[PDB]
């Protein structure tokens, strides 16, 4: 399954998945694309923050679908 | 501060015997009692609430209706409000390890907060982070600045905070046990300003986990807003409000603000795509 991923600087990552996959293996993937630890993303769908260890078929995440990606720096 | 004298001026005289119960009562309802009414004049009488007041609450006198005049029932209760928060300028708290100004900002948003005095009567929070905020108004620059070394070394000592490094600022309000009400779990919004509009009416911390992210500009309510967090990415600064002025505080660094200053805080960092604004505290 394809989904997208669009960021606050203006930017979307395309990521391949399978409704079966978890947010964290969802972050997992980001951390390795992009170099983001899963510790400071936090990924929103349909204004709902998507906790840790659920699925996307909980989150009713289709095909087409894109999420959005907010970072969390430490500081 | 939380036990002050508060006198009432009537505009006509008021006999003695005429006048009712009054009693202070916090934002739920809740009624404190009142010591023995001084009259300083037949127009002007003194008191002080029995038991101590909640630090950084409002509270609402009643006088209620049937205060009697020398010429003449009271038709209606007469209301007044004040708030037990300090008025002095807030203070500084140096960035001692370098890689705190995630635990000072936090430590800045907690005590300019109604939960101040549930953190302060609180076992599981560290002592040596009550301790600090309970002086920390009154002891001095070189016993702040030990006391705020004493409660980094406890905040960092738990689970939630990382053991050196940098960190974020909700990570330190776990620590503090101090409950934020998450913007993206409410039933009756999909976003983090109309999440804040509605929620429960004593609900006054806000976690803001929902999207879009928000700039003060899109901070509802702005006359009840007292606090909140700043992150430009890798850095965090808390402002706070004392006395209808807003300061600025980058760890030992303290300035006043402009409302112009704040109004142009943006959402996040458009160049590392970092939220900004996360910890919202109101009053």
């Amino acid at each position: 399954m394809q989904i997208f991923v669009k960021t606050l600087t203006g930017k979307t990552i395309t990521l391949e998945v399978e409704p079966s996959d978890t947010i964290e293996n969802v972050k997992a993937k980001i951390q390795d694309k992009e170099g983001i630890p899963p510790d400071q993303q936090r990924l929103i769908f349909a204004g709902k923050q998507l906790e840790d260890g659920r699925t996307l078929s909980d989150y009713n995440i289709q095909k087409e679908s894109t999420l959005h990606l907010v970072l969390r720096l430490r500081g | 501060m939380r036990r002050p004298t508060i006198e009432l001026e009537f505009d006509r005289a008021i006999e003695p015997g005429s006048v009712p119960h009054i009693a202070l009562r916090a934002d739920d309802g809740t009624s404190v009692a009142v010591g023995p009414l001084s009259w300083l004049s037949d127009r002007r009488i003194a008191f002080a609430p029995r038991k101590p007041l909640k630090s950084n609450s409002r509270y609402e006198i009643m006088v209620p209706a049937g205060i009697r005049s020398t010429t003449e029932r009271s038709a209606h209760p007469l209301t007044s409000s004040f708030d037990t928060a300090p008025v002095t300028p807030p203070r500084g708290l140096p960035n001692l390890d370098g890689a705190s100004c995630f635990i000072n900002t936090a430590l800045q948003l907690a005590v300019h907060s109604s939960a101040l005095d549930d953190i302060l009567s609180n076992e599981a929070v560290p002592p040596a982070v009550r301790t600090l905020l309970e002086d920390y108004d009154a002891a001095s620059a070189d016993a702040l600045d030990a006391q705020l070394a004493a409660a980094v070394a406890a905040l960092r000592a738990t689970p939630e905070v990382p053991d050196s490094g940098p960190g974020q600022t909700l990570e330190v309000m776990q620590a503090l046990r101090m409950p934020l009400y998450d913007t993206s779990s409410a039933n009756n919004a999909t976003n983090n300003a109309d999440a804040i509009r509605h929620a429960p009416p004593n609900t006054k911390a806000f976690f803001l986990n929902s999207y879009p992210p928000l700039s003060y500009a899109d901070l509802p309510n702005h006359d009840r807003l007292v606090a909140f967090d700043y992150s430009t990415g890798g850095h965090y600064v808390a402002y706070v409000k004392r006395d209808g002025i807003w300061y600025r505080i980058d760890d030992a660094q303290v300035s006043a603000v402009n409302e112009q200053d704040l109004l142009a805080l943006p959402a996040f960092n458009p160049a590392n795509g970092s939220v900004s604004i996360e910890i919202a505290i109101y009053r």
